[PDB]
């Protein structure tokens, strides 16, 4: 099960060769190699039973990490004002990390989480980064708030889910005000346009049963054109209009071509693969426009670092490894792998990245040094924070548990779906903007629901480096919440049981 | 010492509005007195929808303390257009923010909205500012994405001349000379030479581009940026791999550039991405067993971090 996932300690560590051509990139790379490899040399190999005397023990320090996150439920120092427009993310990073670590919140604390987030919800539609009397709605806080309510809420009158259900029409209307004719979305009124917005919006629309044809038009084309010559995805694509020199450069619904606007990055590659995957559930004709899945898988695996850098992932070519890309790049691997599997199936098994080395990076390099604040971090030399704690642990989960999208599970889901149950259909902004009829709408609901619940952990595919006390819970690819949160949440909004 | 706004004559008519968190919120932030006071009055300003100079001054105070505060940036831009403020002065203020390390998505997007609304007949001086701004961080992702947007938006309006495209490639070539491992500059070169709608595609340009790529590899044989650009180039233009194999084979132990007769020092062999080129070359020739043997060695000997991926490639051959 580990034939093709060699431990970092079993491989020869050597620097990236210089070719006798120094540059600023190489100076920074070599300095980082020395930082990571020195910490590995001080740390007992997690795979050994005879832990060397005098060497640091790499076990996951779950109680230190729990106490690190505990400040979220009391108070954060003044320096966090830099995240005052992202407080739903502070909630999400905390409550999802506790789910992964296996630590339960009591009901009173969950009720405080629910109440805080509901004060961020505007009657006109969507969540902001703070109270609705202070901040306007934003697509990224809307994703973080919705996922946090999946983790901490419930179906009772104080559980927050009924407020989400009542807000479905207004949230949909917010999503349509964000929509551009070329398939992009602004993240907020007057805000930037990139695949982070598309990803956050498609997750929420999928979970709350508010997808329509008018919402999705050109969304597949925007995302597909973000793929670069390296195989990963950039932040956005530019729509050039039908007429060369134009009096306007504002996006149009029928551009002559689209061009990606920057280099492939793990964060935008994660958002693009996940968005594309969500779109493949939608039964529209010749939709979604395809991507080059093999190139995206190749890009994904090429970002895993060498043994001297501990087998962590970097975010882009010739930059540095960083624990948070365990989720952004590592968590895209099962999505890319499934899309490759479908391509091979249409034209007519070993792990795809080093699942062992990624765990060794998490345990050895990404944990705060023992006996201290706890928390996980980017790399040695960096302070831990809630964002690296969440994303280190989410990526560790994908490495520990072999995830795949199961066609037979999706078939079973279709067989059990009850199309006579559901919340009221959203009213489209344009008269012809909805599904053509009720047969079409119910078929769409069935496919989107059944595929959202199609991810499974493969029996016998578990690999827990360092022993079973390092095991954390299983996150879901695409949504990044536990399956035991996803299922009752999405079932509530589709009225399934 | 700090003078609260409740004690300021210019603000005596304004009743501040407290943040509405509810009774016992999670993730509360212990705000400085200055930040809480400014937000208390911003809440009142934005509630009454006042568009004024004092509101403008207030938004600057707030984004200096929190540059990622998208709501206050949104209000600031509507103030600028509503008051018909000098957008060139605002652009100079954004230059100072960069100097003072006040940075976020929101600052970069604000800069984009300014350029879009100014709509200069010639954006040359903004292009030159962006070039200089890269000195402290030549890989700043927001800067490279903004540069792409700038050339794409203003070329759509017909305002990028041939002399401007030429000097942009000259600048790009210098960036890659100073650091051949700058993957952001490789991405820019791809826009300039391949993907932008105005790029030339002739047999001369394809040959020129291949010469530049090959020379780059021979200068830095272990540079992943150069190998990825080569593979993307050949794939995008449906060009065969075999005729170029002479320039690649020395790394797996005619007309286009060849490796140095003594290879550069600190160039251990084989180069794993050269082996990938060789394997894919075998596949191009339908020699699937020769490709499989290369993948097997990548998997068990030469690129063991990716042993499972290279084994996946080996099995595909059967
Ligand atoms: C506790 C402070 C963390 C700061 C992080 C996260 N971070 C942030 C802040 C608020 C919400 C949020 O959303 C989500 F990405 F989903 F976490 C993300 C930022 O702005 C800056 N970062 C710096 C960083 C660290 N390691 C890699 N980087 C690069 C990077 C990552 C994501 C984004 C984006 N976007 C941009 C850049
Ligand atoms: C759902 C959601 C909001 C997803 C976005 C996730 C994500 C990680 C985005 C990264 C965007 C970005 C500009 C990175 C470069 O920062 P950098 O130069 O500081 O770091 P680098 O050196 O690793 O590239
Ligand atoms: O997060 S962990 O590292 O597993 C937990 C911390 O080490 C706490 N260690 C205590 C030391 C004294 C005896 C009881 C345990
Ligand atoms: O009633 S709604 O329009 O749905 C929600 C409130 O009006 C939002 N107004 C706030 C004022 C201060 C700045 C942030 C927004
Ligand atoms: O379940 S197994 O993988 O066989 C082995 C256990 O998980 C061992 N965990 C350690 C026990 C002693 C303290 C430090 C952790
Ligand atoms: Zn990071």
């Amino acid at each position: 099960a580990t034939e093709f996932t060699p431990s970092v300690y079993s491989l020869v560590s050597k620097p990236l060769p210089s070719n006798s051509r120094p540059s600023a990139t190489l100076d920074e790379q070599a300095e980082t190699e020395d930082l990571i490899s020195q910490l590995f040399d001080l740390t007992a190999d997690p795979n050994a039973l005879v832990s060397e005397h005098g060497k640091r023990y790499s076990g996951l320090r779950k109680q230190e990490h729990t106490q690190f996150l505990a400040s979220s439920f009391f108070q954060l120092p003044g320096k966090f004002v830099s995240l005052d427009a992202s407080r739903p993310w502070l909630v999400f990073w905390t409550v999802h990390s506790l789910d992964l670590l296996g630590v339960a919140l009591d009901q009173g604390t969950k009720d405080r989480v629910v109440s805080t987030l509901l004060h961020f919800l505007s009657p006109k539609g969507g969540f902001g980064g703070g109270p609705a009397n202070s901040q306007i709605p934003h697509l990224l806080p809307t994703y973080a708030s919705v996922c946090s309510l999946a983790i901490a809420g419930n179906d009772s009158s104080t559980g927050g889910w009924k407020d989400l259900a009542a807000a479905r029409q207004s949230i949909y209307e917010f999503f349509m005000r964000c929509k551009r004719p070329d398939g992009g979305f602004v993240v907020c009124e007057g805000g930037e346009v990139d695949v982070r917005g598309t990803y956050c919006l498609l997750v929420v629309a999928t979970l709350l049963d508010i997808i329509t044809p008018e919402l999705l038009h050109n969304v597949d084309k925007f995302v597909s054109a973000c793929q670069t010559y390296e195989g990963g995805f950039a932040c956005a694509s530019f729509p050039f209009p039908s007429v060369v020199p134009s009096t306007s450069a504002f996006p149009t619904s029928e551009p002559s071509c689209r061009v990606s606007m920057a280099e492939a990055h793990g964060g935008y590659t994660s958002c693009s693969l996940n968005s594309h995957f969500l779109l493949t559930s939608v039964p529209l004709p010749s939709f979604p426009l395809s991507i080059d899945a093999n190139a995206a898988l190749r890009w994904t695996v090429l970002q895993q670092g060498e043994p001297i850098e501990g087998g962590g992932f970097r975010g882009r070519t010739n930059k540095l490894v960083d624990g948070c890309y365990s989720w952004w790049v590592g968590g895209g691997a099962p999505v890319a792998e499934e899309l490759v599997r479908r391509e091979k199936s249409r034209k007519v098994i070993p792990p795809i990245f080093n699942r062992v080395a990624l765990q060794e990076f998490t345990l050895v390099a990404a944990q705060q040094d023992p006996g201290s604040t706890g928390g996980l971090r980017d790399k040695p030399g960096k302070r831990p924070d809630q964002y690296h704690t969440c994303n280190n642990l989410s990526g560790l989960s994908i490495a520990q548990h072999k995830m795949s999208h199961s066609p037979s599970t999706v078939s079973s889901n279709r067989l059990k779906f009850d199309a006579s149950k559901g919340l009221p259909a959203v009213k489209p902004v344009a008269p012809g903007g909805g599904w053509k009829n009720e047969d079409e709408r119910q078929n769409a609901r069935r496919e989107i629901w059944a595929n959202a619940l199609g991810w499974i952990e493969e029996e016998g595919g578990e690999i827990i480096v360092g022993g079973k006390d390092n095991r954390i819970n299983t996150t879901t690819p695409v949504f990044n919440i536990l399956g035991l949160r996803l299922k009752p949440f999405i079932n509530y909004f589709y009225c399934q049981e | 010492t700090y003078i609260p706004m409740s004690q300021r004559r210019s603000w005596a008519d304004v009743k501040p509005i407290m943040q509405d968190d509810g009774p016992n919120p999670v993730v509360p932030i212990m705000y400085s007195e200055e930040y809480k006071d400014a937000m208390d009055y911003f809440r009142a300003i934005a509630a009454k929808e006042e568009k004024s100079e004092r509101a403008l001054e207030l938004t600057e105070i707030i984004v200096r303390m929190n540059p990622a505060h998208y709501t206050v940036w949104q209000y600031r831009f509507s103030l600028l257009t509503s008051l018909n403020k000098s957008l060139e002065d605002e652009l100079r203020l954004m230059n100072e923010f960069a100097v003072q390390n006040l940075k976020s998505y929101q600052v970069w997007h604000h800069r984009l909205l300014l350029l879009d609304r100014i709509s200069p007949q010639d954006p040359v001086s903004e292009i030159e500012y962006i070039h200089g701004s890269l000195l402290p961080d030549p890989k700043n992702y927001h800067t490279w994405a903004y540069l792409h947007w700038l050339y794409s938006h203003f070329s759509t309006l017909g305002r990028i001349s041939e002399a401007q495209w030429g000097s942009e490639l000259d600048w790009c070539n210098e960036m890659l000379r100073v650091d051949g491992r700058n993957n952001s500059a490789w991405g820019w070169r791809w826009y300039l030479r391949v993907s932008r709608p105005g790029a030339e595609t002739s047999s001369r340009s394809l040959q020129d581009e291949l010469i530049y790529i090959l020379k780059s590899i021979h200068l830095i044989p272990h540079n992943v940026s150069a190998w990825n650009y080569l593979r993307g180039f050949l794939k995008h233009f449906s060009l065969p791999l075999v005729p170029i194999l002479p320039a690649i084979l020395p790394y797996t132990a005619f007309g286009f550039p060849m490796p140095s007769d003594p290879l550069p020092e600190d160039t251990p062999l084989p180069v794993p991405l050269a082996l990938e080129y060789l394997a894919d070359s075998f596949i191009e020739q339908n020699r699937v067993d020769d490709a499989a043997k290369v993948f097997e060695k990548l998997s068990s000997e030469y690129d063991q971090m990716r042993a499972g991926y290279w084994e996946f490639r080996r099995r595909e051959c059967a």
